[PDB]
């Protein structure tokens, strides 16, 4: 036996190469480690979280340091709309002179990458101006990462290891994370915006050397304590304000103008300052809801176990049995992880959907490639987070759920009508797929036969009505905010719609992405998105709810979350575990996010080209997507290098192929299965044993990858190829035609 | 090694023992079924995990269950 | 088994003969074979003609002759 | 009211498409019908809106017709399956269609909405939850 | 000139030395360290 | 002869007959009334 | 020592490997009424002798397959024994363990790994958290 | 239960859980699962018979006559 | 005007502290 | 069973949907 892995004697005694592979695959599955107790589990998780925070801080510090060292931040400040931000320098000693010339650009005298993460715009908005400030921020983040690493080490020492009760105390953690982690952090960010960001945007330098004696507002803090809060909203930035200058600049620190700054085409800094102030107040209030040490406050266990509604006998909240759930969540780390992953996925989706339509950073809405990259990035991350939420829901079902302590509650009811849930999800998926695909191919056939007028073109009237209700007067509707006489627009009792003028100006501006005009193609692609969402949810939910067992495998819970199969008996049981359901659902998540990002990218490409009619007329049939989106926009990408030379897109050209390679490799791991490779490996073992001069000999017997390992490796190759190919295409097709 | 467990629903049909390619199972005297015998797994060290025994088992649900565990040289079926 | 092989081979030969008959009949009835024979280098061979019900008659390419 | 859709007979793009269309069976009368009855977008192609109280029959007739036909097929199949349950060999009744039984099922399913309502009211439409095979939780 | 890798940033020799070190000098010793780690008898 | 009748009631044969009949009905509808669209069914020709 | 004459076999590539000399090996012995052709477990055909035959094999499954699907089923030979041989020379007869074939019930055999319940009564894994016991091993 | 009785299966892990079977025979010895039940539908292994105890069955229709 | 040689060297020296602390944390977690 | 709580919640949600549709159909403003 080997020392490695330290956490599993079963793997340590494995005499094959599998021992290594599984050692990497189960290293962070702490609950299955040998002799693991709950307290040790929680303490190790605490230290690991400290390490992950340190890693995040080091990553941010590295981004800042490389921008300050090899970027062009100060040059980009003077002309954000025409200067390409620089990510970092290129040192690839096997470049040729054509590649060196092609990658020497953006005002640099050496090969550089063009930043597409938007960090230049973000740092510009928050008031950073010089490379020295970025360097100081990088040093500070290095020190912060060091502090968190030391904290992780310290909270593993015998005196500082928290007890299990400390980890299980939910109410104080909620109070501190609502009032302090969310509220106080938001208040401090609003303070940074008011004291630093806004003065810097008004041409006034505020730093550590002078922020103590430079008040952010002429009225001072006296106006706050005397109740004269309106003084903070007086004299806002004029519509002729020039960013990073005092020309047309007001003195207000907390306005509620709404809409966009006319020049930067982004949200007002004072608007975001007031936003974070209000958010901080709300979260600090929310952080006092639960009882910790002073009697006052709700008890979550009492709320979940309550059975009386002001005297009347109810079975629970909304007359639904919620009893016993407090112990279910409080004892299941996977349940909490499922909620956390689902919340983070929804938050990432909202981030993507709200930053492109309401850009928060100066001029970032005019950096088309950056916009596309950020949207695609956060949408794909959201999809992965949703997949993880449901995977850990299934893990909870198998490992942490017991029917006895959840007898008769709402979770048990869901487990009892899982069949109806899954069948109705399947019906929704079938209806959406059948009708969406049928209408798409009907339009395909009609357009192919020279009968484009015979297409079924269903108008998205409900979403158009919502847009009109939000103030979009293009459609001719006269409802709510698009009707100036409506009670919604006037707000008759109080007329406090100080947001409405700017909001309407932003909505009806034709040069932004705020409520883009939508037609039949948008209708069809949203229904395709709904189909993808419902099928991915069906796969994940069917896996989670059947994780404990089914008719084919009644005793699945006794086999764990991830096992290959139950053999060829009973008809065959390939891909029967809930892990296999998550594996299958990753494919559908990738497909759905591909549809979503294809739609976003093609619509915005049509808008940026000035050829919105192309999308409007071609998105209603799938040949339009295949020809006018993929084939039409692949030309510059695939001409990054050719027999006539190379340009700056060459890297993307290579990566575009690289992804297609990785994707292809995935098929090998996904189509061919283990026994073939095991027999081939046996033949190779014979060959090696019978060949002279080959003094090497395996210390771990070479074996084919396991079934589950093969599925995981194939999925990893598939996803990596997917991401690399689409990212290369996105960057090349947007940057190759624009800045 | 893998774990092979026999439950009290066994009817002593001896099919799992006949189907085993490494002689993990045998038939032992019993009184819980009409056949007066039950399957046993004294030699789970030789179990490769093929699950032919489960395929052969006629009861519902299975009277014999194989749980794949720590992999050894003979459990992976390695001739090298 | 061998008798089954022999009979099935006869059946497949019948299928192939039906296919060849179809090719010859379509080249005799629904083609431009005579026009192509007149002008081999300036006429595209064509032996399939579609009906006109759902706009698929657009597939009736101008094949010359 | 909706202003981004106009009648196809008043859309210049639709008129251009109509004029440039081939003169065959597939275009003349269909284009006249679209001009008289359809609403067109700025692209000149007919669009189907669901924001009009008027022409509500244009929405209800196709939906109702399809729902009737689909319910007819479903009720025929369901009644045939329920009639074959009492037979000795229902699987053989499923690979071999019983013509009298299928004809009777189709004739009854001609009036499928009333039969479905009667079955739902009498509790005969659905089987009880405890009488349906399910998997362990 | 654009016939060679250069750097106008401070200490442009740092990539010159660090790219070889991280990518084709140290990685094989690191793999050797990991291989010794994962093959040690108990 | 009754064996041939029983064969004609086979599920594949009946499915083929039904599909052919429905396809013929739809094809004749296309031939007689080409270009029917939602919002146009059961309306007189202008 | 194990006695018997090896079957006629000109050599093959599916024979023993380093595992035979390093870890373990198996030997199947039997008696046939006549010299006849059989199939080696790892490919090729061999000729079992008139008398008592001894064959070395890399895995126990090879011997089980040869004894069951060929010796008993095809050649009506029922006296084959499978021994496990270690590099130090230790030899133990492993099949049949007690002289009676496992499929036939024999007195004195104890119940091994028997669970006194139906498979559906295994406890949920949540009950056995951090105890190290599997649901099928629970009492 | 007895021979000819119609029963509903109560064994959760059974393929025929909450399904209906027909009793074929009952063993009068002291074995754990004496009742033999036959089903119209085969399970995933193609088997249509199984042994159950009395407490795992619910009598739903007495034997004829 | 990007950072100078001295700033890069100071950042390199400073990064040693998180490196050593990360090594300490990793070795402590391995226990 | 008439399902009182279920049908009351369902009717409230349906009334909300009908009100939104009435606004959407220009029946009310
Ligand atoms: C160790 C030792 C050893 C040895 C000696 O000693 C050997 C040898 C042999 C002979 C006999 C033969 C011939 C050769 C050739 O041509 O091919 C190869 C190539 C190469 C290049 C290989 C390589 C070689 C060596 C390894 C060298 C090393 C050196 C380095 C540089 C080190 C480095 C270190 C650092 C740290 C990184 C072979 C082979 C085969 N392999 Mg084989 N090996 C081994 C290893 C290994 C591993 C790990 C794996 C996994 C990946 C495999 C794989 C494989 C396959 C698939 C196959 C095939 O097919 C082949 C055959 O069979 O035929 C027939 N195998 N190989
Ligand atoms: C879902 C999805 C979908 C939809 C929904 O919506 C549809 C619809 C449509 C409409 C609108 C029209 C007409 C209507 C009528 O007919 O009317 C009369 C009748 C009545 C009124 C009534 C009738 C009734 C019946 C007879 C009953 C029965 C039925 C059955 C059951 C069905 C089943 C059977 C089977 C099929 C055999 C049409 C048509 C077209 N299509 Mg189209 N689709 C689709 C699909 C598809 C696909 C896949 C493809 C490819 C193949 C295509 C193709 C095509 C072509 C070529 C053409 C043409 O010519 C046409 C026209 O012109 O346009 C305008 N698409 N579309
Ligand atoms: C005001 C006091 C306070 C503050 C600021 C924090 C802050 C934090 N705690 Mg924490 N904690 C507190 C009190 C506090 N705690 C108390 C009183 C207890 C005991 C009941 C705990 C018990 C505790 C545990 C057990 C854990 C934390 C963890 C964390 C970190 C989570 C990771 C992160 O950065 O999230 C991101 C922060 C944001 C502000 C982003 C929020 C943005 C969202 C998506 C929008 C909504 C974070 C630094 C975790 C950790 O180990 O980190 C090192 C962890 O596992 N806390
Ligand atoms: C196609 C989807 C997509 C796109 C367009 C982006 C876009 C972006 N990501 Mg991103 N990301 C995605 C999916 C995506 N992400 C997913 C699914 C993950 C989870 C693994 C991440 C994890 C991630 C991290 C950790 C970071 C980014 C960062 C960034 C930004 C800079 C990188 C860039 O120019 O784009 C990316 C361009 C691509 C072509 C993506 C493919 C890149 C390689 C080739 C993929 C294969 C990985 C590797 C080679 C295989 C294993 C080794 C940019 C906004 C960076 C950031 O925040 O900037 C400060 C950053 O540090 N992303
Ligand atoms: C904060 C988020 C979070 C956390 C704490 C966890 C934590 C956990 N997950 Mg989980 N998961 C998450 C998000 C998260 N996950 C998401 C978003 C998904 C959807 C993709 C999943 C999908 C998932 C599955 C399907 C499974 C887990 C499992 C586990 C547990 C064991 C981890 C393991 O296998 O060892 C560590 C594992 C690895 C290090 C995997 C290797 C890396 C993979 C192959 C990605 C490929 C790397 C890629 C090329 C580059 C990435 C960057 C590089 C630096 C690695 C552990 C409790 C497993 C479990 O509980 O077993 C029963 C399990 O089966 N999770
Ligand atoms: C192009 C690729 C593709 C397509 C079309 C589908 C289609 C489908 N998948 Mg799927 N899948 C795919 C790739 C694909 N998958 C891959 C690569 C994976 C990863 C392994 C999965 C994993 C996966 C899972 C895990 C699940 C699905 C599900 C589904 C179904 C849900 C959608 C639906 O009902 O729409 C309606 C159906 C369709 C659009 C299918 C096409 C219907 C055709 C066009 C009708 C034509 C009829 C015509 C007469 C045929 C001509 C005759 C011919 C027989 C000779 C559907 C059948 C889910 C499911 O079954 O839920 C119901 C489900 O659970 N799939
Ligand atoms: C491989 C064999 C084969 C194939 C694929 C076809 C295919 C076709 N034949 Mg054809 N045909 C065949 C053999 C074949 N034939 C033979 C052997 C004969 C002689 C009896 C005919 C005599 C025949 C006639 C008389 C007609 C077709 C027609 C057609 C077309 C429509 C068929 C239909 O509606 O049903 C179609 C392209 C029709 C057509 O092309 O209409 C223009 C048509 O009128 N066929
Ligand atoms: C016999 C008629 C019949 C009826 C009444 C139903 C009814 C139902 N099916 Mg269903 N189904 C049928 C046949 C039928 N099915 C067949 C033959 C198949 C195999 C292709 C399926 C496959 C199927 C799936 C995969 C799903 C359903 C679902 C459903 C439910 C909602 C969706 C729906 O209405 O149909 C949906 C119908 C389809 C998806 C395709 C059916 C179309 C076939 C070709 C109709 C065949 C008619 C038959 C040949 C008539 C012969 C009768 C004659 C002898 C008199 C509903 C209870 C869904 C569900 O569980 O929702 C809760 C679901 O996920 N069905
Ligand atoms: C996570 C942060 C991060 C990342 C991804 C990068 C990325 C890069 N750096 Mg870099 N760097 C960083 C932080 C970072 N830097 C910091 C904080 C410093 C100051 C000490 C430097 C100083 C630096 C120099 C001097 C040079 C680079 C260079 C490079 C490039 C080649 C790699 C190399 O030689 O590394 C060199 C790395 C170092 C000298 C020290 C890196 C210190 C960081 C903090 C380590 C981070 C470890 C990470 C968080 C743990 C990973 C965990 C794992 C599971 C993934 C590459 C673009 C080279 C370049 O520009 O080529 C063109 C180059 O010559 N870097
Ligand atoms: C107004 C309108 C609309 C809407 C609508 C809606 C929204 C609806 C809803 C609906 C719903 C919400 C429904 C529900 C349902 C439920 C249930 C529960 C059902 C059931 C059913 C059944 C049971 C059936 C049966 C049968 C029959 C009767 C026949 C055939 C066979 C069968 C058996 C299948 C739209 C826009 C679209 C269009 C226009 C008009
Ligand atoms: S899994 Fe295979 S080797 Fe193990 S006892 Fe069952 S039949 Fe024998």
């Amino acid at each position: 036996a080997t020392k490695f892995p330290k956490f599993s004697q079963d793997l340590a005694q494995d005499p094959t190469t599998r021992r290594i592979w599984y050692a990497m695959a189960t290293a962070h599955d702490f609950e299955l480690h040998d002799g693991m107790t709950e307290e040790n589990l929680y303490q190790k998780i605490f230290a690991s979280h400290f390490g992950h925070l340190a890693i995040i801080f080091l990553w941010a510090s590295g981004v800042l340091f490389h921008v300050a060292w090899q970027g062009n931040f100060e040059q980009w400040i003077k002309d954000p709309l025409n200067v390409r931000p620089i990510a970092h320098a290129i040192w690839d000693a096997q470049f040729g002179p054509p590649a060196i010339e092609a990658f020497t650009r953006a005002g640099a005298t050496n090969p550089v990458d063009i930043c597409y993460s938007g960090v230049y715009h973000w740092w510009y908005t928050i008031g950073m101006r010089t490379n020295n400030e970025l360097y100081v921020g990088a040093i500070f983040l290095l020190l912060l990462a060091a502090l968190f690493l030391f904290a992780g080490w310290l909270h593993l020492q015998p005196r500082y290891r928290p007890t299990l009760g400390w980890f299980k105390s939910a109410e104080p953690r909620l109070n501190h994370h609502l009032a302090g982690l969310f509220g106080v952090s938001s208040l401090a960010w609003a303070a940074h915006l008011i004291h630093v960001a806004i003065p810097e945007s008004r041409g006034q330098h505020v730093g550590w050397d002078n922020f103590l004696f430079t008040p952010p507002h002429p009225a001072g803090l006296g106006a706050f304590f005397t109740g004269n809060w309106s003084a903070y909203a007086q004299n806002p930035d004029t519509a002729q304000h020039v960013f990073n200058s005092s020309q047309g600049a007001g003195t207000a620190i907390l306005t509620f103008l709404g809409g966009f700054h006319p020049q930067t085409q982004s949200l007002w800094l004072t608007d975001m300052a007031h936003h974070h102030v209000a958010i901080a107040v709300l979260f600090i209030i929310a952080g006092h809801m639960y009882r910790t040490n002073w009697g006052i406050g709700h008890s979550i266990k009492e709320m979940l176990n309550s059975k009386s509604f002001f005297g009347a006998k109810v079975e629970g909240p909304f007359n639904l049995p919620h009893q016993g759930l407090y112990d279910t969540i409080n004892n299941s780390l996977h349940f909490q992880l499922s909620f956390a992953l689902a919340a983070l996925g929804v938050a990432s989706s909202l981030t993507a959907q709200h930053m492109y339509s309401m850009p928060p950073y100066a001029f970032i809405g005019q950096d088309f490639t950056t916009q596309a990259a950020l949207y695609t990035h956060h949408q794909y991350i959201a999809g992965f987070l949703m997949v993880g939420a449901f995977s850990h829901a299934g893990i909870f079902w198998i490992r942490d759920y017991d029917p006895e302590q959840n007898k008769g509650n709402v979770l048990d009811r869901m487990l009892r009508h899982k069949e109806a849930i899954i069948s109705h999800l399947s019906w929704v998926s079938l209806f959406l797929g059948f009708h969406t695909l049928g209408l798409y191919v009907h339009n395909d056939v009609e357009v192919a036969f020279g009968a484009a007028e015979k297409q079924v073109l269903i108008e998205p009237v409900f979403a158009q009505f919502i847009q009109a209700a939000h103030g979009k007067a293009l459609y001719g509707f006269n409802t709510l905010l698009s009707n100036p006489d409506s009670i919604a627009s006037t707000a008759w009792p109080n007329h406090a719609n100080v947001w409405l003028p700017g909001w309407l100006d932003a909505v009806n501006n034709t040069t932004n992405s705020l409520f883009l005009t939508i037609g039949p193609g948008d209708f069809y692609v949203h229904h395709a998105i709904a189909l993808g969402l419902h099928v991915t949810t069906l796969v994940l939910v069917k896996g989670a709810l059947d994780a404990r067992g089914s008719k084919l495998m009644p005793d699945k819970k006794d086999f764990g979350y991830a096992f290959p199969c139950d053999g060829p008996g009973r008809g065959g049981t390939c891909d029967i575990s809930a892990w296999d359901a998550s594996y299958l659902a990753v494919f559908w998540m990738l497909n759905t996010l591909g549809w979503v990002t294809f739609y976003w990218h093609w619509k915005h490409l049509a808008i940026w080209e000035g050829n919105i009619a192309q999308f409007n007329e071609s998105s209603t049939y799938l040949m339009g997507w295949f020809r006018d989106y993929l084939w039409l926009h692949s030309a510059q990408l695939i001409n990054g290098y050719n027999p006539y030379g190379t340009n700056s897109l060459a890297i993307w050209s290579w990566m575009f192929l690289w992804g297609h390679l990785a994707w292809a490799v995935s098929f090998m791991f996904l189509i061919t299965w283990r026994g073939y490779w095991q027999e081939l490996i046996e033949t190779l073992v014979w060959a090696h044993e019978k060949t002279p001069l080959s003094f090497g000999y395996w210390r771990d017997k070479p074996v084919a990858l396991s079934i589950v390992q093969a599925r995981l490796v194939g999925l990893t190759h598939f996803t990596v190829g997917y991401i690399a190919t689409y990212g290369a295409f996105l960057i090349a097709s947007t940057a190759g035609k624009f800045g | 090694s893998h774990t092979v467990k026999i439950y009290d629903t066994c009817i002593g049909c001896t099919q799992c023992v006949r189907a085993c390619p490494t002689d993990v199972l045998e038939m032992v005297p019993w009184d819980g079924c009409k056949a007066a015998q039950i399957a046993s797994s004294p030699r789970t060290e030789d179990c490769v995990g093929c699950k032919r025994c489960e395929t052969a088992c006629p009861t519902d649900f299975l009277s014999i269950r194989v749980y794949l565990g720590a992999e050894t040289t003979r459990s992976m079926g390695l001739a090298y | 088994i061998s008798r089954k092989i022999f009979a099935a081979h006869f059946g497949h030969l019948a299928v192939i003969f039906i296919w060849l008959s179809g090719m010859y009949f379509h080249g005799a009835k629904f083609s431009n074979f005579e026009a192509w024979m007149a002008n081999p280098t300036g006429v595209k061979p064509s032996a399939q003609v579609v009906w006109s019900l759902v706009g698929q008659d657009i597939l009736n390419a101008d094949v010359g002759g | 009211a909706n202003s981004t859709l106009v009648p196809c007979s008043k859309s210049p793009a639709f008129q251009a498409r109509m004029k440039n269309a081939p003169d065959t069976y597939y275009f003349n009368k269909p284009f006249k019908a679209y001009a008289k009855y359809e609403l067109c977008g700025t692209d000149g192609l007919p669009h189907l809106p669901l924001d009009r109280l008027d022409r509500a029959t244009d929405v209800l007739v196709p939906i109702g017709l399809f729902l009737y036909v689909a319910g007819f097929i479903g009720w025929s199949g369901r009644s045939y399956l329920r009639a074959t349950k009492s037979a000795s060999d229902p699987e053989m009744k499923e690979i071999f269609i019983d013509l009298p039984l299928a004809l009777q099922s189709i004739s009854k399913a001609v009036l499928w909405p009333l039969l479905a309502l009667q079955e739902f009211l009498s509790g005969d439409l659905t089987a009880r939850d405890e009488e349906i095979p399910i998997s362990p939780r | 000139d654009m016939t060679q890798l250069t750097g106008s940033y401070a200490a442009s020799w740092l990539p010159w030395i660090m790219i070889p070190l991280i990518f084709y000098i140290l990685p094989f010793p690191v793999f050797a360290l990991i291989f010794i780690w994962i093959e040690k008898e108990a | 002869m009754q064996h041939v009748f029983k064969y004609l009631t086979l599920a594949p044969v009946m499915a083929t007959f039904t599909m052919v009949a429905l396809s013929v009905v739809l094809i004749m509808l296309q031939i007689w009334f080409p270009g029917l669209q939602y919002g146009t069914y059961f309306k007189p020709t202008p | 020592t194990l006695e018997g004459q090896t079957p006629i076999f000109g050599g093959g590539t599916g024979g023993l490997l380093t595992k035979a000399e390093r870890e373990e090996k198996y030997v199947i012995t039997w008696t046939s009424p006549k010299e006849q052709v059989f199939e080696m477990p790892t490919g090729g055909s061999a000729i079992m002798r008139q008398g008592k035959n001894k064959l070395e094999i890399a895995r126990k499954e090879y011997g089980i397959a040869l004894g069951g699907q060929q010796l008993r089923a095809k050649f009506k030979i029922n006296d084959y024994k499978i021994y496990r041989v270690y590099p130090n020379g230790e030899t133990q007869m492993i099949h049949p363990a007690d002289g009676v074939f496992p499929e036939k019930v024999n007195q004195g055999r104890p119940k091994v790994r028997y669970v006194d319940r139906n498979i559906g009564s295994n406890p949920s894994p949540a009950k056995l958290k951090f105890s190290g016991v599997q649901p099928y091993d629970a009492p | 239960v007895e021979r000819g009785s119609k029963v509903r299966i109560l064994r959760r892990e059974s393929y025929w859980y909450q399904d209906v079977g027909l009793v074929a025979s009952v063993d009068k010895s002291g074995i754990k699962y004496p009742v033999i039940v036959r089903f119209d539908k085969v399970n995933y292994a193609g088997v249509n018979t199984n042994n159950f105890a009395d407490f795992e069955l619910l009598e739903i229709e007495k034997p004829k006559a | 005007m990007n950072i100078s040689d001295t700033q890069v060297f100071v950042a390199l020296v400073v990064a040693l502290l998180p490196g050593l602390l990360a090594f300490r944390l990793a070795t402590e977690l391995y226990k | 069973a008439p399902f009182p709580f279920r049908t009351i919640v369902s009717l409230i949600l349906l009334a909300g949907n009908i009100l939104v549709a009435a606004i959407y159909f220009h029946i009310i403003n």
